[PDB]
């Protein structure tokens, strides 16, 4: 998780703690094609092919948002180590070139097998706006798409 | 009883995520809050075992989803009517009291309740009993406007929760009975700053940059800067008043208050000189006028309009 933001950039990060076992969190992180299986935004999502480092994936997210649509571009997926790296190369959105690094990591809480999810980000600044509230804009997503992840994974457990 | 119509659409949107509520003699209003016990004793009249029927109109602009703006129309008129119901009663052995803040609270303890339903705050019954639920009703980022308005014969009172909007013409000239609730309101930055929140234009003024409107039902992902708290205004009726309109912002952003208020009066008379839980054709005309001029002015959103005749 090493960004180096440029002069018209921003990044930060958001962390959660997973009550399940790394390879069951892992499980969903990886299905690249269907982001809707934790990101409560996504609506619909469509992509041709097996997942690989170049797959691109066409986003429609739903109703309440800035934008509706994005195109993003699978660039790092290691299933050895859990690592999985995305860039936003299209859309109506203001979120230029971003690009995000998220990675699961083995943890013990409460004296069970649990996660810790880490999801790091760059994006440029859109006109108008500062860092801050860009950074704001994007954990506020994630904070909640990380809460979604930890809903649906404690619920496979049982 | 009540003289309404109701035009509602898809639109050009793939999908509807607007609801509606229309419930003749839902409830009836308690007359101690629309006049003091004591002024009622001088004319021999129990203020408390007075009845006077009202009726419910809403309207609930959902986004991210359909569920809650439709929770709103099954539940609210429901909630409310037994509020005052119940509030009837507690005003027996009470002596007099502020009829301002008590209809700022019912309404207030009615939103909260649906919205504490929607998020499994508190349990809730399904199936008319035997069944309860707890869970929330949906995702954490589904939510709903809700714009209701009570009328009875000598009053209508109008509760607003995000950017919907309900405008009175009284006169030939409009009258907003609600002002949106759009983020970049001075007191609504004053009151999500000082909450620790941002409001940040971001195609438009959102919170958090993501939701275009300070309050709402629902989209507990963004508390505690959107809130369910409606802003209650009471309007006392006068023999001025033309109509009632309802809708969702799939008309106010391309229809102005003046020219609402001026279709809606002559749709109206204009059915009448043509002619001289039911709809009635006139309000309906004048509602489907209403809709089909939000679609020929170019919106893209869901629409749904509401128009209640107050002359005859
Ligand atoms: C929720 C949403 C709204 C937008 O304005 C942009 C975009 C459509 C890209 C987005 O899907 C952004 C999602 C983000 C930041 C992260 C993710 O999804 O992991
Ligand atoms: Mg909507
Ligand atoms: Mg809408």
């Amino acid at each position: 998780h090493r960004h180096e933001p440029r002069d018209h950039q921003c990044s930060s990060a958001v962390a959660k703690h997973i009550k399940a076992p790394v390879h069951l969190v892992w499980s969903l992180v990886r299905r690249f094609d269907q982001p809707q299986l934790f990101k409560p935004f996504v609506s619909r999502c469509e992509m041709k092919g097996n997942i690989e480092i170049g797959s691109v994936r066409e986003v429609n997210v739903k109703s309440g948002l800035p934008a509706t649509r994005s195109t993003e571009r699978l660039e790092l997926l290691d299933d050895n180590e859990h690592i999985l790296s995305v860039r936003f190369v299209g859309g109506d959105h203001r979120l230029k070139n971003y690009s995000s690094i998220l990675t699961v990591h083995p943890e013990v809480i409460d004296g069970r097998p649990g996660t810790l999810v880490i999801e790091s980000f760059v994006v440029d600044v859109p006109e108008g706006n500062t860092k801050d509230e860009t950074c704001y804009f994007v954990e506020a997503l994630l904070k909640c798409n990380l809460k979604s992840l930890a809903e649906v994974s404690e619920r496979l457990v049982v | 009883a009540p003289v309404w119509g109701c035009a509602s659409t898809r639109g050009r949107s793939a999908e509807m995520e607007d609801a509606s509520a229309a419930v003749p003699r839902f409830a009836d209003v308690p007359v101690r809050l629309l006049a003091s016990r004591r002024d009622l004793d001088a004319l021999g009249l129990d203020a408390d075992a007075l009845r006077l029927p009202a009726h419910l109109f809403g309207v609930f602009d959902g986004h991210g989803g359909a569920e809650v703006a439709n929770y709103c129309r099954e539940r609210i008129h429901v909630v409310l009517s037994a509020a005052l119901a119940r509030l009837g009663k507690n005003l027996g052995e009470m002596g007099e009291v502020d009829m301002k803040e008590h209809w700022d609270d019912v309404f207030t303890k009615c939103f909260q309740r649906v919205d504490d339903e929607v998020s499994g705050r508190v349990t809730r019954v399904v199936n008319g009993g035997g069944e309860v639920r707890s869970e929330p009703v949906t995702a954490e980022n589904v939510g709903s406007t809700a714009v209701v308005a009570l009328v009875c014969s000598s009053h209508v009172v109008v509760a607003n929760c995000g950017d919907s909007r309900i405008v009175l013409c009284r006169g030939k000239e409009p009258v907003a009975l609600s002002i949106d609730h759009k983020p970049d309101r001075k007191d609504e930055r004053a009151r999500i700053e000082a909450q620790g929140g941002k409001v940040i234009q971001w195609n438009g003024y959102r919170v958090s940059g993501l939701l275009a409107m300070s309050r709402s039902i629902g989209d507990r992902y963004l508390k505690p800067f959107v809130i369910p708290k409606p802003e209650v205004m009471v309007v006392p009726r006068a023999k001025d008043d033309d109509c009632l309109i309802l809708a969702s912002d799939g008309l106010w952003d391309v229809v102005s208050n003046e020219e609402a208020c001026k279709v809606a009066r002559r749709q109206i008379l204009l059915w009448h000189k043509n002619n001289g839980g039911s709809t009635d054709p006139a309000a309906q005309a004048a509602a489907d006028y209403l809709m089909r001029l939000a679609l020929k002015k170019g919106s893209e959103d869901n629409i749904t309009v509401i128009v209640v005749d107050l002359k005859p």
